[PDB]
């Protein structure tokens, strides 16, 4: 758990020097773009139930063995856990988007998630595809120009896409 | 309400609590006497000596 | 470390819930206050050497016996250590200003401060009055709400010492 | 309740410390947009009956069967009781606007919602539809920041219903 | 615990109504003097050790029997307890000053204090005298026009004073 | 707690003697006619949500006092507490019906309810009325000859009535 | 505070805070069907008060002859009559455990605090095990069918608790 | 799964002593009533299609709107998975009847029922009416004690849905 | 917890003065003769089963109505609790004998025992009689001259008797 | 207070057992160790005022600035109450000697020492080296066996101050 400002702070401490004007300008840019960042994370949190239901529908459409007996999600509580874990990864991705640092998700859970999904025998590529579908459904909602003053947010979409990509790849 | 508790557990915790300021000090003039001696074996009734 | 954003994320994750309006509110307040703190820390960085030299002169004027031989402040090595400690305090004040939280200050200075000051018999009052001197010099080096935030961070460091 | 002020006080008290700069910065942000929040509360209070009645009609429009005789929604008692429920929800949305946090919603509506609904066989979808209608109308009623903050509290309620 | 907003909300709710327009006027005012309130709270917070030390010095100069052997502040243990109680009371006064409502004092600070002090044999007269000395010390730092853009804030001094009197009357 | 066998055994032991042939006959009759007791207990357990729903409906229709704003069952959290209390008490009557003795109820259940509700300020009269409503809404589920072998069970109806009456009279 | 099928199922249902689903009522039906052999065994064992207790005392003496003489526990009218009293207690709580159809009476009334009260008064569990084994042998000829089976089960539970 | 004998081993292994009279007695009673449970499960195993289609048509006739366009009851695949869901409920009731314990039910349907009904917008009223219809047909197909034991696991499934 | 030294110290501190010469003489005499105290404490510790058993024999041979059914020492659980209380009281008497001060007894065994015994219905007169019987059995053991050097220990006999009488008078 | 006798009793008490051989062993060690300690206490008590005067003037000689105007040692009250504090330390060292344990020190002085020294700015070094002066003076005030005990308690006080 750490944010970009504290990454600059920590590297400044490590080199032992005061924060340089270049990184300070970068931090000012991040701080002024934080207005758009707040709307991005707010959209994520607002649309989280719709996003997760959408991605669950698309996943259970594209992948079917999670329905059949002997499939991982066939027992009822197991696919309840499917939905719960999808919600958890979305919550952590919203955290990362607000912070601007990918480690708040990775170092927090992806270390143990790899071994957990290896031991449990679940198709982990299915979880990576779930992350990808989560990313797509969130991307659909983040481009909602209604309800919000129009601006430039391509960098925020790229940030969300890369965060979800890294989450899935660590899962994968 | 905690699953399985008796009706009395609430009253007994109220007797133990003594407020947010209070404490389980033992520096009192009394010396940390027991509060629930008779509320546990005579949960309902009251007796005078 | 700890900023407004970090405390937001921590409190939101502790209850196991999404990132609702209250912590978005704290984040927006910190985000708006960002720029003045940025300028304040920039101004402080412009005045590293002046501030640290003035602070050690202040401790010497308020603690004259320190300079005598056989004391802690005798010897040019301890003079450079004066400068280094004051510079460390100032640098972590600027780090707190940039991060807009007491986080860097806490976990770099305040974390385990009493134990270290007791081990080498450093006096907290030395650093307290030196921070008062830095307060006095930033009262003129700076302007605006930058004053109130910088002085709050310096006062937090002082209160940690005291 | 969980305001900004109250949550700050609780988190500082649990650690047994005073309010440092992060807490006061969050409180400053809260006080700073108290004005858009109070203005949204004033609008949603003034346009009370229109919002409630339109929401009820939207619930019936999307749920035809509910008005049909011999079951839940039929009867002027259930009609007035629906109006009372929607008045409750809007009341607590304006309470949350005033209190710059989800204190009142979470305390009154959100906590204990689902057990009581399942006990009375009330459908969450009805209330979700009423709040979607209120979202649509308060989009028109409010512009700028008040719009966004209101919408935050409405969809917080909607999510809790979902 | 209630701030002023939550208190007004509860009052409105018991009447089963929305918030009236006079109430919203008052709360808009309270949020408009929120910055002055923040300065008062920060002056209480920054000057906390100085206030505690000043109050302790004057209290033990006044009431010398507290520190004679057999007095109820004699060893280091119960002297540290004195200083701890005073710091806690200033903490809760600053909490209530930020909130604008004295509900935190009754809820937490003064919930059982009379009972604790009667059980311990602590002289509640002396504790109330400590709180009053603390009020006198605090107002000096509150009324300090240094480092804050000048203005009228006598309302805040009255509020802080009545918080100190509330605590002192609850104890004594 | 005590069923009827344990109770008769305790009364025998206090007199310090074996069980009389008369009490042996009583317990033999109880065991022979405990199948009907199993049926009655099942009738309460399967139909518990219906009983609580009916009792709540008639109680809050009879008393707008509880559900009006400022009332004791209003805020939608005290409401869940109300329904939970009804659940608990009906559960304990089902226990004391299977056992055969009110010891389960008045020991594990209702020593402290009067003063618990007095400490919370809730009306105990309304709780007794709720329990009476539960009784009335339960007997109708308890007499149903649908999908249960026909027979005479008036003793069990009197038993359930006296358990509900004991709970109501203690809480009141 | 005793234990029975009824009491165990009520307590376990209470601990999770739920109603009694099928399993508890099933077990209760088992108990209620069982209570005929158990109760009539308790009746047959109550009718044989004196023969059982006297035979058990005499069997304790026969297997532990050295107890009867002066200088040992079993000397004197009081000690022997109170041996009769103790064996009566054991048999009585055995019939209580039959009627209750559970070891709750034996446990609560005899088995809890058994070992300490045997040490602090110097009572040998072998004396009681021999008396219990005699009672067991004679229930072998009083009771037939499952009644004998459960009388023997409770006598064996008491003997295990002594050993 | 927590079957009666599974309860026996579970409640035994926690504490020191072996399986006393009470546990043997409970296992005994389960071993008698198992064989009638087996024949009841067999009788319930002959009538999959009749039970499922009768329940489907009952829930459709009680709720005319789900059939109508724009509602989630509309569809070929939707009705096919309606049938698959009711078959699932039937097979898990069969499993419970065979095991003489609610273990299979609690494991396979009831665990996580609420959350999935939440996320996929299913309404428990449909399944509860389906289970009531299955109760009705078990009333005719099964008689006496077998009917009682079947109905007990069934209305346990009802108690789980409610 | 206290002993003789800490009691004298506490008195002197509450007064505020160093320990006077006479009190130092008293504590020096105590420490000098404490070897006899160690022998007495050992006599209590090593024979404790004999004391408990003889006291139990006498108590239940004079007060039959305890061991009768309905008597309050009837089953093995109550008889075991009786013997356990006897042993615990004897234990705290040996403690207080070693310490030379009855504070450990009055704080761990006696500060809530009369109330507990009343709330349990146990006749505190019989408990005091049991304590006196233990005193008699113990005095038979503290005066034993076997395995120890001859000497006078009338002071220790009086002290132990007063500890047993304190237990008796604070239970009865 | 924590002594040898009391610690023995508390250890044999928390375990719910009588006092076995090791406990009486430690008790005997205490009882015969008492006499040197009692003599040390008599000597320190007899030579109390001289020791306090010596320790006060040692504080002033080693810390010469402290008596200069404007700070702690200036003025008659602070000297008289320096004497009071040294008298307290000496009294509790003798108390701990008589009790042959560090009970009285750890209760009336050591417990709560850092907080009250911090809150009054009392430098511990004043007390550390006053105790060092008393530590030295017992070398020519006591000798033999009791000197080790007196030095041991002066030593524990010095370590706790540091
Ligand atoms: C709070 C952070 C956190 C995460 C992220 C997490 C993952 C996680 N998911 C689990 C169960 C599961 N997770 C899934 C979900 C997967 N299976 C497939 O169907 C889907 C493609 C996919 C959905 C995203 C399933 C089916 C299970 C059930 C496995 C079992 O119970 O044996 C488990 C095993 C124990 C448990 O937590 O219930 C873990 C550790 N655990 C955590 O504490
Ligand atoms: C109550 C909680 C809270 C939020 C949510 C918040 C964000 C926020 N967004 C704003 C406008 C804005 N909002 C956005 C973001 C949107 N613009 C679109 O183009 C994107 C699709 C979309 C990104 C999700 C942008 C770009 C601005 C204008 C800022 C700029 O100049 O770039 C504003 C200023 C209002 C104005 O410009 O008139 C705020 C305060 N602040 C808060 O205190
Ligand atoms: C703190 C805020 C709060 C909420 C939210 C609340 C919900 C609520 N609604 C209720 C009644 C009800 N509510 C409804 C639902 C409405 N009627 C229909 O016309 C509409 C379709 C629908 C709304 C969209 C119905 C039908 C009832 C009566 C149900 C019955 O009597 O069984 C009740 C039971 C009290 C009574 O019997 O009057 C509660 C507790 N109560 C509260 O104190
Ligand atoms: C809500 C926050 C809060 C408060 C307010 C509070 C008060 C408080 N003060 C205490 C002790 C004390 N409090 C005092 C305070 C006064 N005595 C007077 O002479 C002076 C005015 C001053 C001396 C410093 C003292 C002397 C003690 C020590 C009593 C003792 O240990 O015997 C104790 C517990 C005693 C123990 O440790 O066993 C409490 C609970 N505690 C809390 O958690
Ligand atoms: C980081 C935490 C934080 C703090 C501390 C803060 C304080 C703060 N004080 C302000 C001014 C002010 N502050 C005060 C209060 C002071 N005036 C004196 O006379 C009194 C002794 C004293 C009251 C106790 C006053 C009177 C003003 C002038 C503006 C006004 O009256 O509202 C302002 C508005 C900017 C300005 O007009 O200069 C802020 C934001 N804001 C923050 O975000
Ligand atoms: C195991 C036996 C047991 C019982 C029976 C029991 C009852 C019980 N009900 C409680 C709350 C409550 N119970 C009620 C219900 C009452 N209010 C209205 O008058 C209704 C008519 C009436 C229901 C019949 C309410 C409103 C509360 C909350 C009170 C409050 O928060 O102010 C509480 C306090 C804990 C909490 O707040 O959740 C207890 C202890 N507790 C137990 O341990
Ligand atoms: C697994 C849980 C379980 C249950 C619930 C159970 C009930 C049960 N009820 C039975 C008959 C019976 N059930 C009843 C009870 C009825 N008397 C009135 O009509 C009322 C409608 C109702 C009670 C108020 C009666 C009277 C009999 C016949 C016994 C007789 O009269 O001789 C029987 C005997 C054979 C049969 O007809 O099934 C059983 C085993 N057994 C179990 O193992
Ligand atoms: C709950 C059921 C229960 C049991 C089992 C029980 C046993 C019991 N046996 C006792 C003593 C005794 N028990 C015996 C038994 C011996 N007598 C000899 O004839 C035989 C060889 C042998 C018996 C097999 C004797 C001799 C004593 C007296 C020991 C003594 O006090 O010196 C005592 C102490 C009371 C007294 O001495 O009067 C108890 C409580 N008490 C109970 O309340
Ligand atoms: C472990 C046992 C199990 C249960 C209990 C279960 C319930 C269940 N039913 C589902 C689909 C569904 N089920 C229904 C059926 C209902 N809606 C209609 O109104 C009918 C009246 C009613 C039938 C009684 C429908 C319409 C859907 C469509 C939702 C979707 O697209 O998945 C889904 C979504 C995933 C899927 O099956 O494809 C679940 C989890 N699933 C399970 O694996
Ligand atoms: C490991 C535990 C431990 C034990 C057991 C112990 C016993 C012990 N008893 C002693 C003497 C003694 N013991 C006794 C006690 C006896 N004389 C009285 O007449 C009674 C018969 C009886 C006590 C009521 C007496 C009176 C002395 C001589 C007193 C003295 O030492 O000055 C001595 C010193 C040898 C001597 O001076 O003769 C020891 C070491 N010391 C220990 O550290
Ligand atoms: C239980 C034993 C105990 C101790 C140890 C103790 C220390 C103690 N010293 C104090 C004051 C003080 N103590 C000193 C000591 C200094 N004076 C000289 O200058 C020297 C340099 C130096 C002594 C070596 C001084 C100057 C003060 C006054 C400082 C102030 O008022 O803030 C105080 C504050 C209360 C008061 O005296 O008014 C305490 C509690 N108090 C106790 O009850």
């Amino acid at each position: 758990m750490n944010d970009v400002f504290t990454r600059a702070i920590a590297q400044a401490d490590l080199k032992g020097s005061f924060l340089l004007e270049s990184d300070l300008d970068k931090l000012a840019s991040f701080a002024k773009e934080g207005v758009k960042r707040l709307d991005a994370v707010a959209a994520l949190t607002n649309n989280a139930p719709a996003i997760i239901s959408d991605a669950a529908h698309k996943l259970f459409a594209e992948q079917q063995e999670l329905i059949q007996p002997g499939g991982n999600a066939y027992p009822h509580r197991r696919m309840a856990a499917c939905l719960r874990d999808m919600e958890i990864i979305l919550r952590y991705v919203s955290y990362a988007l607000l912070a601007g640092d990918a480690s708040v998700l990775d170092d927090r859970c992806l270390n143990g998630l790899r071994e957990t999904y290896n031991a449990l025998g679940t198709p982990t590529q299915s979880v990576a595809r779930a992350v990808q579908l989560m990313k797509d459904a969130a991307m659909v909602h983040l481009k909602s120009t209604a309800n919000v003053t129009v601006g430039d947010c391509s960098s925020l979409y790229s940030e969300a896409a890369t965060y979800f990509d890294k989450a899935a790849a660590s899962i994968a | 309400y905690q699953t399985g508790q008796s009706a009395q557990g609430f009253n007994r915790l109220l007797d133990l609590y003594g407020g947010w300021a209070g404490s389980d000090t033992d520096r009192n003039q009394s010396g940390q006497v027991a509060r629930l001696t008779n509320s546990l074996v005579r949960p309902g009734q009251v007796v005078e000596p | 470390s700890r900023t407004v954003i970090t405390e937001v994320i921590a409190t939101a994750d502790s209850q196991g819930r999404f990132l609702n309006s209250t912590e978005l509110q704290a984040a927006f307040g910190r985000f708006e206050r960002a720029v003045p703190a940025i300028e304040a820390a920039r101004a402080l960085t412009k005045n590293q050497d002046a501030l640290v030299k003035g602070a050690v002169q202040a401790v010497f004027k308020k603690f004259p016996y320190v300079t005598q031989p056989g004391e802690k402040g005798y010897g040019d090595s301890n003079q450079a250590k004066c400068a280094r400690d004051i510079g460390y305090y100032l640098r972590f004040i600027t780090y707190s200003l940039v991060a807009s939280g007491t986080g860097p200050l806490d976990d770099y200075v305040i974390a385990g401060l009493r134990e270290v000051n007791r081990a080498f018999n450093l006096n907290p009052l030395w650093y307290i009055e030196a921070l008062n001197y830095i307060k006095g010099e930033t009262g003129k080096l700076l302007s605006g709400q930058s004053k109130t935030e910088a002085l709050l961070y310096i006062d937090h460091a002082i209160n940690a010492l005291s």
